[PDB]
């Protein structure tokens, strides 16, 4: 706890050590939207069937004896998946003569090196799962290297809808935009059932949330209201509940049956580019709010989950035609006693069966 | 504009735009509650509104919504901000034809005041 | 949509305090009804009559 | 119509938090009746008196 | 920490991770010294305030 | 002084009928005792945070 | 007299619904306090201080 200083013959003091740990976000992964669907094959197929045609009966004459008919359509699609091969090894050269940080004359051990290395591997493997879940929620499953694996709005012959809130202009009708967002997800589900349309999630960032709460109409609707909710939203915290893993409480806003939740998740790749989770590709502009809306578990039911993730096995002996797993961890010893080898595999791909229910909201105008 | 010289809002705003067209400017967004009475049928103003000299007001939006409307029908904004925007429209060249206050119920912080604009 | 935000109605409902009718201003207007595809249909109360979308 | 729309009466009843004012301003003005044709005739409360159409 | 890029399944390729960084710093501190003295010249023939 | 009298906070609290109607009363709510000078220190509550003078 | 009718104080007390505000906006300001001539001494509370005439 006392060591040298700028001479080897005088002593200084070693109080301790301070560490900084990178932020890790896990809101989307913790939402539990995607249900696991383990697989035994490297690819899987789906059937797309659409009667989609009811039309109006045109009147005809009783004596002529005439009438109508109707056809039917059925299609099929396929699906590939993504693979990951996290590997790393340990050697005695990381233990020989290297002192532990935060201590004076104590050498590091192999156990702490292995533990921290495995923990880093696990967190590195979970952050990519969160990123892939967010990308699937955006409707396009794109690898961190910008490699397309599933364009779900082409595999499915639908078009993504963007809703422009135009939060800059006071004359804008926020109620109209919210109603349009709610009505699209009712009129475009085409599940044959009754749609509530107000159970949707809304995930925004700083810009959209601030511009939304700043709006004169929104503020006026609550200022003249004596409900405790109005008092809390105008004067109080507005950071009601939630946890994204970095902040104790995420801020939410209520303007009817919909809830605006501000999520700010950031990740980096090997090239250093920041992959912000709540963003729209192409629009790399500040002062413009970007948000994402998607259904929850209670909207379409659990007899129609739209989101699910498929896991597949690894190319190892004894792992053929078997159910997939989230992680495959293997340990191997180098020959002649020269270290230890690790491996980490995952054959996974998240997808959404009704990408038309994934819409974007913007704070700008069309 | 001395205190309580106009018996209602209709005759108050008829002279407010007259002074503004005459080159006088007003700004009371910081002490708004001390100059605006309650109910539009009350004598106006509650307290004398002093003339400003430093009137520089650049809004963050287009104050003239249409060529004949100060705000979209149903837009709610701060009552003081209405007078700053009404002055901006007159400065930029729009004349006031009628101010919408017939069925309004609130005057203090937020009110749904609107005006019809005209050329020249 | 044009009837909802009319000054004669919106201002009157905003001034109307403690009526439990803050729903028509702040809450959702999907307060009842159902067509084939939509769980709750828009409806508004004013003047003793109901406007249904 | 002229009486219920007078600025004095309307402005007075708008700055009220009583159920009567809420009914008169945003609500049915048709309490009480059977005029023969009507099921409910118009009546208005301002002071100690009522005005019936 | 960084994200993982997808890799081909039958190529057997992979990504490693890079190591940590360790540094050191130092701190000096201030010193405060104040002195005082008492001399009989402050007591001899000096009336205590508030008394006669 | 510039914060407590800002128009965004002032009207927000002259509109909220809650016991924080210390808009008419005193900010010296604090646990002052900036011991030594004043018994109670200025204290303002807004947005979940507290400003102490 | 100048203090009690000042627009800032008067409009701060008018906007709040407290029995004190009703007492010193419409009610009698005499409150308490003997004078030897007056049976009740004029009083006014605005902040943490009280004004006596």
């Amino acid at each position: 706890l006392t060591n040298s200083e700028k001479s080897r013959f005088f002593l200084a003091d070693l109080t301790g050590e301070v560490q900084s740990i990178p932020n890790t976000y896990g809101y989307i992964s913790g939402l539990g939207l995607f249900r696991s669907a383990p697989q035994t094959q490297t690819t899987f197929l789906m059937d797309l069937t659409d009667w989609d045609i009811s039309l109006l009966d045109a009147v005809d004459r009783t004596s002529r004896k005439a009438e109508t008919s109707a056809p039917e359509r059925v299609r099929q699609i396929s699906f590939p998946m993504m693979y990951f091969k996290e590997v790393e090894s340990i050697t005695p050269d990381e233990i020989q003569g290297v002192r532990q940080p935060g201590t004076a004359n104590e050498l590091t051990t192999e156990a702490v090196v292995r533990a921290k290395k495995l923990m880093k591997i696990r967190t590195k493997f979970d952050i990519t799962r969160e990123f892939l879940f967010m990308q699937a929620l955006k409707g396009k499953v794109i690898d961190a290297n910008g490699v397309l694996y599933a364009d779900l709005y082409k595999q499915f012959d639908v078009t993504k809808k963007t809703i422009y809130f135009d939060l800059d202009n006071p004359n804008s009708d926020i109620d109209a935009h919210i109603e349009d967002l709610r009505m699209h997800m009712e009129d475009e589900a085409k599940t044959g059932t009754v749609i509530n349309g107000e159970e949707i999630h809304i995930v925004v960032d700083r810009t959209f949330f601030s511009k939304l709460i700043k709006h004169p109409k929104i503020r006026d609707a609550y200022l003249a209201q004596q409900t405790p909710l109005a008092w809390q939203q105008i004067t109080g915290s507005l950071r009601t509940g939630g946890t994204d893993g970095v902040q104790a409480h995420m801020n939410r806003f209520y303007y009817g049956g919909v809830v605006f939740v501000q999520y700010n998740g950031k990740f980096k790749d090997k090239r250093g580019k920041t992959h912000t989770l709540v963003s729209i590709d192409g629009v790399s502009d500040t002062n413009v709010g970007v948000g994402h809306a998607f259904p929850n578990v209670a909207m379409l039911g659990e007899a129609n989950n739209i989101f699910e993730v498929a896991y597949a096995p690894c190319p190892k002996m004894g792992y053929a035609n078997t159910l997939g797993q989230e992680l495959y961890v293997f340990e191997y010893e180098k020959d002649r006693d020269e270290g230890i080898d690790f491996e980490a595999h995952s054959y996974m791909l998240p997808y959404c069966t009704r990408p038309q229910l994934l819409v974007d909201v913007r704070s700008d105008a069309e | 504009i001395k205190a309580k010289t106009y018996p209602d809002f209709k005759e108050f705003v008829k002279d407010f735009v007259a002074n503004v067209k005459a080159g006088k400017r007003y700004d009371f967004r910081k002490y708004q509650e001390a100059v605006l009475p309650l109910t539009y049928s009350s004598p106006w103003p509650e307290s004398d509104i002093p003339e400003v000299t430093d009137f520089n007001y650049t809004p963050d939006y287009t104050v003239p919504f249409s060529e004949e409307l100060l705000y979209s029908v149903g837009a709610q904004m701060r009552t003081a901000d209405f007078f700053m925007d009404l002055q901006y429209a007159i400065i930029n060249g729009k004349d006031v034809d009628t101010v919408y206050c017939e069925w309004l119920a609130r005057v203090k912080p937020f009110s749904m005041l609107n005006a019809k604009l005209k050329d020249s």
